């Protein structure tokens, strides 16, 4: 649904 | 004898995946690529993870090349190396290189220094610098002297000085931990004196 450091969200 | 290591014929890929990522000695949110050369993170949220090489260094003078895209580091990238005990995952972001007894690392983004450390009064290196008057490239060069028992740093030609001091006597391995998903990190050992 979305993560700093591009990471699943 | 760093001149001369920097100076002699670069490592052949077989050499390079003889030194490189372990498959067997990674988190388990790496993918090791190309049998050690580099690895990939998957896009694990709220997680740091790292790699150990697969030769670990009790003697002599070795020097590897870290390739790690500036777009690809995040909060927290850190370089240096670890004891086979370090911890290599853990289920938040932070410098886990360097955050225990088992680990040394220079976060690249900060320009710190983490042995033993949570961040808080960790010292800039090189000596005598701010991280913000800095900016580490794509490629370091990772100087480990198991005979004076230092760990160091080399950037475009030029060595940076001993960050650690006090490893003799340890048998230490290339390391790195991670934060940003999809990074790929490369590995290239220059070789022993």
């Amino acid at each position: 649904r979305g993560d700093i450091n591009n990471n699943v969200e | 004898g760093l001149e001369e290591l920097l100076s002699a014929p670069p490592p052949d890929l077989g050499a390079q995946r003889r030194h490189g990522w372990n498959p067997k000695d990674c988190s388990e949110n790496i993918e090791v690529k190309e049998g050690g050369l580099y690895f990939e993170r998957r896009p694990v949220a709220q997680s740091t993870d790292g790699a150990r090489g697969k030769r670990g260094y009790s003697r002599g003078l070795h020097a590897w090349e870290i390739s790690w895209p500036l777009e690809q580091r995040g909060t927290h990238a850190v370089v240096g190396v670890a004891t086979a005990l370090a911890p290599l995952q853990t289920d938040h972001y932070a410098a886990l290189l360097g955050s225990n007894s088992e680990s040394w690392g220079w976060d690249i983004g900060r320009g710190k220094l983490y042995h033993q450390s949570k961040g808080p009064g960790a010292p800039q290196y090189p000596a005598g610098t701010q991280g913000e008057q800095l900016e580490v490239p794509e490629r370091l060069l990772v100087v480990l002297d198991m005979e004076e028992g230092t760990l160091g740093y080399a950037i475009g030609g030029t060595y940076l000085g001993p960050a650690f001091r006090g490893l003799k006597g340890r048998t230490l391995y290339p390391a790195v931990s991670a934060v940003w998903g999809q990074c790929q990190v490369r590995i290239r050992y220059l070789g022993e004196r």
